[PDB]
RNA sequence: AUGUGGAACGGGGUAUUGUAGAUUAAGCCUUUGUUCCCAAGAUUU
RNA sequence: UCGUCGCAAUGGUAAUUCAACUUAGUACGGAACCGUUGAUUCAGAUCAUUGGUAGAGCUAUCAUCUGCCGGAUAACGGCUGAGCCAGAAUCCGUGCCAGAGCGACG
């Protein structure tokens, strides 16, 4: 069938399998966005709608909380168009790195002499006109401009301290405003919440939460309807129109195996498959859906804070 | 006037005309239109419950609107209606106003179960006099009757000098 | 849930809510009364 | 903006967390958490259940 | 594979049942707390 | 040699139906286009809430969310007078699932 046959997704985080239509026109920006599946909570969002049968009826529903905020933006890598198919022309990052993005470079960073990108922080610092001479190519043979980006793994609170590197295409822009907007974002962390709002419809993928004798399969959310970017930093992640009081998006006392997120997570009012602390990997639609009730937004009343393991119904 | 609206004819039901207000969506615009403009067709949802001569009637001045309305609803209601026009929550017995009291500036009586505060709520505050009465053995008055000022109250939003009635309402 | 009792809000569909109202079952008056009819908007 | 007051724990029910005991004339007996859920199914009483907000009022 | 080092507990918080108490994360959180140890060896390129 | 990020040869594939309202009691007793609101079946996910299981976890068409647009066509109707146009739940692609041969980088 389509999803058939199962087979659980090896990759933790979701490899999308396409992306967005980039179009020059459009400012040059990304289409993705590194989220991590926090958690869930009854965000209430009145559908103020006339016509609608629900129409400002609050909808209790699981906003998935999915930790996805500033991930570390290095540099860019070259995609030349071939008649063999998409080949990466080059991969020029930044002259800064990162222990995260070096220990997911390597396997057993501490034990490991660090030497991942020793000589080409050095060549990227020191022979900047190689680099330079690199991105000048790139920009003039290079079709697309893969705008590699880490992730806040050590950064944000996890185990996990490999940078979940990803090569997020930069959607949109020419060739002269991708290599600019990745200069702009040479080194830098880019945030999911500067990406996107998420308070609406999006294309989130990403793997299932693993069963146990299944799941864990690489999956794409189609329409996944997004509450709002629950900020686990800001004491507000879970304040709404009416819930506010700074409410936490996890649960009274920590979200069930994931705690509170230390960054902003990427609550969906919704499913998002992928088990706690499981990387998510939300992204843009490919498509584009002028439907009504997509555009019309839904305002979030409420939400849910309760300590959930527990007592269910205490929300302070 | 048999106003058409969709399928079930119920103009006084959905719409409880009151004595200076109509308490009212083509249906609820024509009662807008002709009534509204003097009878101010204040279009009630009470909820979801937008039947106004099911849950709400009263006469204009404290038109007893069913407290069965939300919070919001409520508000909404009474903070639009102005003081000839006040939605007075009506929570006994008479939950069902616009059914239960025959909602009429001369007399908005009252269902015959509706408890004396629901007929005293549309006596003092919609100035009308709420007498608790079966309309032809149906108890809720205002679904039966279209009570005016000079199931028919369902079927027809009798105002203080209007009767105006529902798509098919039985001739 | 249809089960606080008393198809959609007092809509039965051949339910008060949610709410189940009453059912006439085999039967029994509670669903076919209906409380007799009449009263709001079954006058 | 006031919520659902628990029946048996005398303190606010939560939205939809919680459970309210509606018997057929929906007397939805309120609860503030799962346990009092239990003591809203059984009508417990506020002031007898210590963890309820009544008993410390009494 | 010498430091948010991790691992353990000591826990706290957290709740459950329950009439406040114990378990108190176990797939609840979390620790300015404590100690332990640390490529340590073995093995393949 | 290890590791990271990718390419996509190829294979599979998915959505389905109905009701109501607006059109409109109009065109001509009574429609249809469009739009809107919802439901049926099926598929993929999730456990915020509710139920079950003895708080947690698991799980429920017992709970929730999600489930498209391009080309080429058949019948068939046109254009000039073969070559083109319009045209189906059909077919091939977009998308989704798996990744055998390969790319860039340390």
């Amino acid at each position: 069938l389509g999803f058939l046959p199962r087979k659980r997704a090896s990759r933790q985080r979701g490899k999308v399998k396409a992306f967005p239509k980039d179009d020059a026109s459009k400012p040059v920006h990304l289409t993705a966005f590194l989220g991590y599946k926090a958690g869930m909570t009854h965000i209430v969002r009145d559908l103020d709608r006339p016509g609608s049968k629900m129409h400002k009826r609050e909808i209790l529903e699981a906003v998935t909380v999915i930790e996805t905020p500033p991930m570390v933006v290095v540099g860019v890598v070259g995609y030349v168009e071939t008649p063999r198919g998409l080949r990466s022309l080059t991969t020029v990052w930044a002259e800064h790195l990162s222990e995260e993005v070096k220990r997911r470079f390597y396997k057993n960073w501490f034990k490991s002499k660090k030497k991942a990108f020793t000589k080409y922080a050095k060549k990227y610092a020191e022979s900047t006109q190689s680099i330079n001479r690199e991105l000048e190519r790139i920009k003039k043979y290079c079709s697309v401009v893969r705008v590699l980006a880490h992730t806040q793994i050590r950064k944000t609170p996890l185990a996990q301290k490999k940078a979940h590197l990803m090569e997020i295409q930069v959607n949109g822009g020419s060739v002269a405003d991708k290599v600019e907007w990745a200069r702009e974002h040479f080194e830098k962390t880019v945030d999911i919440k500067s990406t996107f709002e998420q308070n609406e419809m999006i294309d989130v993928i990403g793997v299932t939460r693993g069963k146990g004798n299944a799941g864990y399969m690489h999956r794409t959310q189609l329409n996944s309807k997004i509450y709002r970017i629950g900020a686990g930093d800001d004491a507000k992640n879970a304040s709404t129109d009416f819930d506010a009081t700074e409410k936490r998006i996890t649960p009274m006392g920590g979200f069930v195996r994931y705690g509170v997120v230390e960054n902003d997570f990427v609550m969906l009012n919704g499913a998002t498959p992928g088990p706690v602390k499981r990387v998510l990997t939300l992204r843009k639609s490919l498509l584009t859906h002028t439907s009504r009730k997509a555009l019309e937004p839904v305002s979030l009343k409420w939400i849910d804070t309760a300590s959930k393991f527990g007592h269910g119904r205490f929300q302070t | 006037l048999r106003a058409q609206f969709e399928n079930s004819n119920e103009i006084g039901v959905f719409s409880n005309l009151t004595n200076s207000y109509a308490l009212v969506e083509n249906f609820y615009s024509v009662f807008e239109a002709e009534l509204g403009d003097v009878v101010p067709v204040v279009h009630t949802t009470i909820g979801g419950t937008r039947i106004i001569g099911r849950l709400t009637c009263g006469n204009r001045k404290g038109l007893l609107v069913p407290s069965s309305t939300t919070d919001n609803e409520l508000q909404h209601l009474r903070n639009s209606l102005p003081d000839p026009v006040k939605i007075q929550r009506v929570d006994e017995r008479l939950s069902a106003l616009g059914n239960i009291v025959a909602c009429n500036d001369y007399v908005a009586l009252v269902h015959p179960d509706i408890e004396r505060e629901t007929e005293e709520i549309i006596a003092d505050v919609l100035d009308v006099e709420v007498f608790r009465q079966t309309v032809a053995g149906n108890v809720l008055t205002g679904s039966y009757c279209a009570l005016s000022n000079q199931v028919i109250g369902a079927g027809l939003v009798v105002n203080d000098w209007c009767a105006f009635a529902g798509l098919d309402t039985t001739a | 849930i249809m089960n606080c009792a008393d198809a959609s809000c007092g809509d039965m569909v051949l339910v008060v809510r949610n709410a189940g109202v009453i059912v006439n079952p085999k039967g029994e008056m509670k669903g076919s009364a209906i409380t007799g009819p009449v009263a709001k908007e079954c006058a | 903006m006031r919520v659902h007051t628990c029946y048996f724990c005398s303190g606010p029910v939560y939205p939809g967390h919680g459970i309210m005991f509606v018997r057929n004339d929906s007397k939805v007996f309120r609860f503030c958490r799962s346990k009092c859920h239990k003591n809203f199914k059984m009508k417990r009483n506020p002031r007898k259940v210590a963890w309820t907000k009544a008993y410390r009022k009494a």
